[PDB]
RNA sequence: GGGAGUAGCAGCAUAGCCGGGUGAGAAUCCCGGCCGCCGUAGGGGCCAGGGUUCCACGGCAAUGUUCGUCAGCCGUGGGUUAGUCGGUCCUAACCCGACCCGUAACUCGGCGUCGGGGAAAGGGAAACGGGUUUAUAUUCCCGUACCGCGGUGGUAGGUGCGGCAACGCAAGCCCGAGGGGUGACGCCUCGGGGUAGGCGGACCGGUCCACAAGGCCGGCUAAGCGUAUAAGCCCGGGGAGUGCCGUAAUGGCGAGAACCGGGUGAAAGCGCGAAUGGCCUCCCGUAAGGGGGGUUCCGCCGAUCCCUGGGGCCCGUGAAAAGCCCCUCGGGAACGAUCCACCGCGACCGUACCGAGAACCGACACUGGUGCCCCUGGGUGAGAAGCCUAAGGCGUGUCGGGGGAAACCCAGCCGAGGGAACUCGGCAAAUUGGCCCCGUAACUUCGGGAGAAGGGGUGCCUGCGGGUGUGUAACCCGCAGGUCGCAGUGACUAGGGGGGCCCGACUGUUUAGUAAAAACACAGGUCCCAGCUAGCCCGAAAGGGUUUGUACUGGGGCCGACGCCUGCCCAGUGCCGGUAUGUGAAGCCCGGGUACAACCGGGUGAAGCACCGGUAAACGGCGGGGGUAACUAUAACCCUCUUAAGGUAGCGAAAUUCCUUGUCGGUUAAAUGCCGACCUGCAUGAAUGGCGUAACGAGGUCCCCACUGUCCCCGGCUGGGGCCCGGCGAAACCUCUGC
RNA sequence: GGCAGGGUGAAGUCCCUCAACAGAGGGAUGGAGGCCCGCUAGGGGUGCUGACGCGCAAUUCGCUCCCGUGACCCCGGGCUAG
RNA sequence: CUAGUACCGUGAGGGAAAGCUGAAAAGCACCCCGGGAGGGGGGUGAAAAGAGCCUGAAACCAGGCGGCGAUAGGAGGGUGCG
RNA sequence: GCCCCGGCGAGGCGCAGGCAGCCGUCGAACCGGGGAUGCCCGAAUGGGACCUCCCGCGGCUUGCCGCACUCCCAGUCGGG
């Protein structure tokens, strides 16, 4: 047979690769081996649009001189001072370890293991809520609804991510979707498999119908996982 | 269509230029290697047992 | 017209000659004016030009004599006052 | 060899004639004149590509669709001159090597880092005018300039000042380190100031006309150096709201308006450069050459060229680095420039010509393609439209001659009376057409439909008035009267319209070369996996894509704007989960057997199979014979006969209906058509979506108005071929033959 | 690197008269759109089932027809290989 | 034999044709015609064998000679008599 | 095609039947042996190659030698 789009993406060609030379650099906090117990102070000097991020970024200058990018919280002002460390107050924009953050607080940009730079709750308008503290684990509610435990020495920042409500307004036109997809080299426009030929898709054929259940096993081989992969249920409710 | 008119698009840059090591016009200028001798890719010479061209150059039987 | 001059970074101009030719002259564009580091407002007393034009000027015809010539005067006064008030104790 | 001295040398730009000359020889080569073609390209400039095709002299065996004294052909000799133009520097996307890892190995696959490369239209030091050659010139010559490096000699300064301030100044040298700026940026729209170019009047010098006036030609000024305002930003004074100031527009003000003054700041203009330099012209024997003259003023339009400021849109944010200017620090010396004058040096490569209906690719001196890549005077006019025309180019989109030019064909013009009777089908042709005024249906997502439809008017001359403006400068807007014609958007330019039905929401895309569509895509709806060392994917591995990413995210399917809605079934196939009670391979254990094994019989034994359940915007499915009412009928309903369940709302002879031209009604003189209804739906039906739907369509289909040579019924004209004449000169085909 | 010329008139910003419990009516500014007309240049290929069909051409020509500020057209440098 | 050469293809790659005067150049001195290539007379040589060169077949073409040749019917031949 | 040593013994100047000339008896041509010169690219190696061409370091005096990667012996020199 012939190949699927999901199999051609793995090769790593220009048709599928992200254009990250266009973006502002990655976003990471500060390494522990240089913020051990110091509680660094910085000033916000710019707020910027980032094409690969979905959230606005801010440029912070620290005392030594080092400049860095952070993910911006709703409300942060140009000319405002932020604090990074263990003896930092509880104020929107400051980064502390989870063991020092009360219950009921709204939190973003949480590390998975301490020192990893930030992994969780990064998108526009997202927030996490601190649920429980113990001496071995801190339980947090993630935006998917799921409860997860972290090490109490993992770092998080206080507040909500900026850029929410993005999907309140319709895209309306195909051309606007063209530009939105081109910005991150997403595959657009998308084809249907039932109007492909049989050489091209497990659906496919001149009568344009799936002729077998669209639920497919978790153990099926590649080239065959299309439709509803390992579905617990299907339908309306 | 696919015939006479697209043949007009032949004033671009050439795929192959003259090769510095072997004297043939087989040096691929975007990739940086020769399609005949391997210059730019191999310290050794390209030579295959299914090919006749080196034998012809040396007046050899196949 | 050569391809290098079909490029719209050359600001073409038409000029009539002592022999009656009416030829085209090509020049490069002028860079914009210096801006303040804090506010991004334009600066005064700083001339515009390309490097060759600026190298045919002396030092004192390139910037104002007062201190911090890279700042607008308001921001300069801010800086001097803050220095003063921190030089009290 | 026959075909054959035949076809072709027409069609998209129909071009030659007269006189003179050369020469063995002239439709086809040269000079002059007349007549013509292109004229937002057939003209001008120049990439890639080609490579001597460039120039002069000499030639005509071959090439040139004819001829040839001609040539992009043949021969003989020549021709490309740079400190300032481009390449040699910087980085972009990207590529390579070493180390390292993988591979049985490699000229194979990877890889963070280190280094190296990567743009003749991106960034990026410095030159303009005129002449000279057969052929080169921002490259040679003349004139007048600039850059970098290196010297010499003086000075500013080190060790100095004017301004409340914004700021104004020659305002010290060497080496190193930081910081700021510039480089350095998208799409759309608007104002202000300038320039090239064009137009009108006066004067001079010339030229074309029975005269006549009048028409036409020329009337110039580079780089560089020096010189300042506009917007905008800013500094001082001043002290405001039943508000005042301003813009094309948005706007501004106790977080300091008006108003007085000032500072910095572009493109330009002006002066020098600079003149018997360039152009025009007037006299003499004309070889050298000779000689004398003019080179002036106002006014209008002005860009798609240059500068400068405002406003708007983004689920979209529109490069980087070298280089260059400034400031502050640290370390050194006692000197000494970013100012003035002078002096010397400035390596390598490219530089001819075409740049296309004959110098490139297509086998060709090919109506194709590459390149329309950059640029273009006057009139009418909204106009880079079409038509005429200047400059510049051509008469070589390389065979000609005869002809009141036979039939017949290609491309065009007209046609009495009828007006689609033609034909599968109004195919094709005709009709309408610009601007101003009036007036404008259903339906509608209230935005549209809509230029709906439909009606009136339009030229020339003579006079009056308006707007802006200083203007009998220039542009634009109205009125009245007289007058000619079959006709006044008089040529060119320049919509035919309306009403029903089916599909698809729309703009968009598609089978290069028989299908442009009802097929694809689309916004939007809804389902699935996944908390990241994830989910999905490439690969032999090493490693890798999504990922400079983290659930308002990434991946996987189905339907397909909008409005009203989306019924029942988990028995089957599939997916998910749960209990183990069974079964369950190797291995382990027990026993026998074998002086040891092979072997034989039992137990345990995971995933999976089985068993219990959940799931249909998962694949898919959604039952007949029977009887009955106040008489002929049909049966709400009642007996009923089985499954997981037994087709709900809707639509329905349908792009789905076999009998089929179903039946009834409307449309016609006449209807196997179209529309509307009926329902025994062979074989409709709800996200393999159902029913509707304004706007949209080179989609399919029926009707009405107008119009016409489509037809009754065919006729006459115009150019080009066909035919005769002179020249060049093939092919397909061919057993022999041929009532 | 590029796209003659013309039309329509979205938001935003207002003015006047009469009134003010509510409102009614008349004038402008401004310049949006996968808007409209358009052989501008360019791009495409609906019909005549036209010419040609040992062609000018191994897919061209002419008349007619479609798009023409955008999901548009083109150029130099690179990447994906049976 | 001036052959892995000319030549074709973006490229891997594909790939021809083409031998001989005479013992000796003794390779046609001289005249007429022709714009010329050439023709005709003359010469060298045992012989033109003349570089368009040893021999020089067939198919095909032109002229000369002979027989037939415009009332005529069969695959082009066979037998017999003129 | 330049030099030398031996041989051969008068002509020679490539395939290649020309016009002008030159070399050779002081021993050529030719044959055997041995030397010198030997542009650019190429393993290609001082550093770079979209055109077999470009761009540098030193040190000695224009003229000269050296300057790649991987490894052995070493050792702050060098020899392989
Ligand atoms: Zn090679
Ligand atoms: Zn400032």
């Amino acid at each position: 047979g012939k190949s699927l789009i999901q199999q051609r993406r793995g090769k790593g060609t220009t048709t599928f690769r992200a254009p990250s030379h266009r973006y502002r650099g990655a976003v990471r906090y500060v390494p522990l081996n240089l913020v051990q117990e110091r509680t660094l102070r910085g000033v916000v000097e710019e707020i910027l649009h980032d094409p690969g991020r979905t959230a606005p970024v801010a440029r912070v200058k620290f005392e030594d001189g080092t400049k860095k990018l952070i993910i911006a919280p709703e409300g942060v002002l140009v000319g405002q001072e932020i604090y990074i460390g263990p003896e930092a107050p509880i104020a929107i924009g400051n980064t502390l370890p989870l063991a020092k953050i009360p219950e009921g607080t709204y939190v973003y940009d949480i590390e998975g293991v301490p020192g990893d730079g930030g992994k969780y709750v990064r998108a526009g308008g997202t927030y996490a809520l601190v649920v429980s503290r113990e001496k071995d684990k801190v339980i947090v509610q993630l935006p998917s609804g799921e409860l997860k435990a972290f090490n109490p020495m993992c770092r998080a920042t206080i507040g909500v991510v900026a850029g929410g409500g993005r999907l309140e307004k319709p895209i309306v036109k195909a051309g606007k979707a063209y530009y939105i997809a081109k910005a991150r080299n997403r595959f657009w426009p998308k084809p249907r498999g039932v109007k492909m030929n049989a050489v091209n898709h497990p659906h496919g054929g001149k009568e344009h119908h799936i002729g077998r259940p669209s639920t497919v096993s978790r153990r099926a081989p590649p080239g065959r996982k299309v439709g509803h992969i390992a579905a617990r249920r299907t339908g309306r409710r | 269509g696919a015939g006479t008119a697209p043949k007009g698009k032949r004033n671009r840059t050439p795929t192959h230029i003259r090769c510095r090591r072997c004297g043939r016009r087989a040096f691929n200028v975007k990739k940086g290697y020769c399609a005949a001798c391997g210059f730019g890719r191999s310290r050794r010479m390209r030579k295959y047992s299914w090919s006749h061209k080196w034998r012809k150059k040396r007046n050899l039987s196949y | 017209m050569k391809p290098m001059y079909r490029s719209r970074s050359w600001r073409r101009k038409y000029v009539r000659t002592p022999g009656g030719r009416t030829v085209i002259h090509f020049e490069r564009r002028k860079p914009k004016v210096a801006h303040c580091a804090m506010c991004g407002r334009p600066l005064n007393g700083v001339p515009r030009g390309r490097p060759s034009e600026l190298r045919k000027l002396p030092k004192t015809k390139k910037r104002p004599e007062r201190p911090y010539p890279n700042l607008c005067p308001s921001c300069m006064r801010k800086v001097m006052k803050a220095q003063v008030r921190a030089s009290i104790t």
